[PDB]
């Protein structure tokens, strides 16, 4: 694999250009926040009387 | 059901082109067991995926079915190369064959997702549309390479009938006589000029550029839209 | 809208950009997928002839079925080269030898996709009645296309090959390779 590579300087480039473009494009896409959603979840009864 | 139609009438016109070039019921029978064996294939994958039938997945296996013959087609014809090339029994002349095309047929199936894939990327209305062709073609086409190596072979190994070198079918009386007679000549003059037309190469630049300026041009005066508007045998009328 | 649309230029130009880089790793080669690349527009302008010809618009199924032709049309084009490549790497071959060599090998299997496929979709650009529209969209189309593909690439492909090969060249062609 590492051999097959030191042949094919190109097929080596190239996957990493593929791995780089995906990224890139993942940048733009992605949510940006503070957190993650990290508190627990909860749900509130309201009455009046 | 219309669409479904065409399927098996693409496939029927399909094993008619074969039987001409092929010349043979078995060889030709190859290219039309594979085409569906794919397709269904196809409505696994869709299902597991968690599509359904519909027209846009439909005319996908239609469309796929140019991409799937071509799989067929180039092992196939491969291997029968070879056999009047070299003289070579069946499963000696596929077992060469596919190590010959194996890696071509592999990688050709990535540089097609690349043009299928990015469809599935379209957003909101107009993506989900796009992205039903683009998960069957792309699915369609991974089975059709899996196949390729697994099944046609096995096919090309068993059912192929023997060709001897040289025999390029020109000496059989008949019908198929005159059509290999005329392709073998045919392919000589497909040489005789593409020969000729190499020793310019600036010609064919600018007659290039031509094309590619009337593309342009067909391009932006053809008008756009999403869907065309089908008589569905129903329609509305209000009154105010 | 709303909310963006057109959204499909920045998709194909991606596109455009893996299937250059799958092909220079294919070749191992910067140069090479050009004479692969410049086969694109000798089916879309049969799309298209098609499609204004007949009266139709650029619709879903139109887009398709256009990349349909180019995938088909790229994938001869791919196996043309790597034919011809394949033929002054393992055996010795020169340029033109290499490419005649390897034309003529690929021309049967070409005719043959191309007929099949073309008389195939002849169902569709013929239809009339339930689904005709879309039917006939998809069909046209693809119909122009694989037509000026065919015709047009196998007199054009060998062009590329030999072009693109003397361009970037790098003095060890070209006369005849050995060993
Ligand atoms: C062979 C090569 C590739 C081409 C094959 C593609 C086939 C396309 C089929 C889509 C047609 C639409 O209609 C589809 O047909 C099947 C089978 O009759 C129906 O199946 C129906 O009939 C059977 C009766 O025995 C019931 O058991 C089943 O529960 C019911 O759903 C489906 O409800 C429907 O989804
Ligand atoms: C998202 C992460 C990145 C993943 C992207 C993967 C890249 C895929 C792009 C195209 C792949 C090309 O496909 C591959 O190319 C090489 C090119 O030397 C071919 O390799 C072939 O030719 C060479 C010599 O010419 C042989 O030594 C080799 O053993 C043979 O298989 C393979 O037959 C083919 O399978
Ligand atoms: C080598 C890789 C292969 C890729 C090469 C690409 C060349 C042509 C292939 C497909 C044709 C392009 O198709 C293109 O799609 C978009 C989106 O639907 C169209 O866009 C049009 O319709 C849609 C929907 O109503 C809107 O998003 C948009 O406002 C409008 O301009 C373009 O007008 C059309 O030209």
């Amino acid at each position: 694999m590492p051999n097959f590579f030191i042949d094919r300087p190109i097929f080596a480039w190239v996957i990493a250009i593929i791995i780089m473009l995906a990224g890139g494009l993942a940048i733009l896409k992605l949510p940006v926040a503070q957190y993650p959603t990290i508190a627990p979840p909860a749900v509130t009864i309201s009455a009046s009387y | 059901h219309e669409v479904v139609k065409t399927l098996v009438e693409a496939i029927i016109l399909v094993f008619l082109v074969m039987y001409l070039f092929l010349q043979n019921f078995r060889a030709t029978l190859i290219p039309t067991i594979a085409v569906p064996v794919v397709l269904l294939g196809t409505f696994a994958v869709l299902a597991a995926f968690g599509f359904s039938i519909n027209t846009l997945t439909m005319f996908g296996m239609v469309l796929a079915i140019g991409l799937l013959v071509d799989d067929a087609i180039v092992v196939v014809e491969n291997v029968e190369r070879v056999m009047a090339e070299e003289g070579l029994p069946p499963k000696e002349a596929t077992r060469k064959s596919m190590g010959q095309i194996q890696g071509a047929l592999v990688g050709i199936a990535m540089v097609l997702s690349a043009v299928f894939v990015p469809m599935a990327f379209f957003g909101g209305s107009t993506g989900a549309i796009y992205r039903q062709f683009s998960i069957t073609i792309v699915s369609a086409m991974a089975l059709s390479v899996l196949v390729a190596l697994i099944l046609t072979p096995a096919l090309c190994a068993t059912m192929l009938k023997p060709i001897a070198k040289g025999d390029h079918g020109e000496g059989k009386k008949g019908f198929f006589g005159w059509f290999n007679r005329m392709f073998e000549k045919s392919t000589h003059h497909y040489t005789d000029s593409v020969g000729g037309i190499l020793r310019s190469t600036g010609r064919y630049l600018v007659l290039y550029l031509i094309i590619v300026v009337g593309m342009a041009y067909l391009f932006v005066r053809l008008p756009s839209s999403f869907l065309p508007d089908e008589d569905q045998g129903v329609f509305m009328t209000m009154v105010q | 809208e709303r909310l963006s649309g057109n959204q499909a230029p920045s998709l194909y130009a991606i596109s455009l950009i893996v299937v250059f880089l799958c092909l220079a790793a294919l070749y191992e080669s910067w140069s090479i997928p050009f004479s692969v690349m410049l086969v694109v527009p000798l089916g879309v302008i049969g799309a298209l002839l098609a499609a204004t010809f007949r009266g139709l618009t650029n619709d879903v199924y139109f887009q398709v079925g256009l990349l349909t032709t180019i995938g088909l049309s790229a994938k001869n084009a791919i196996l043309i080269v790597e034919f011809a490549k394949d033929l002054m790497d393992k055996e010795g071959k020169g340029l033109i030898e290499a490419t005649l060599d390897a034309v003529r090998m690929r021309l049967r299997p070409i005719l043959m996709t191309s007929l099949a496929f073309i008389l195939g979709v002849m169902p569709l650009v013929i239809s009339t009645g339930a689904g005709s529209g879309a039917q006939n969209a998809v069909g046209t189309g693809v119909m122009g296309g694989m037509v000026t593909a065919t015709v047009l690439a196998i007199f054009f492909v060998p062009v590329f090959f030999v072009v693109v090969r003397r361009r970037f060249s790098r003095k060890n062609e070209d006369i005849e390779h050995s060993h």
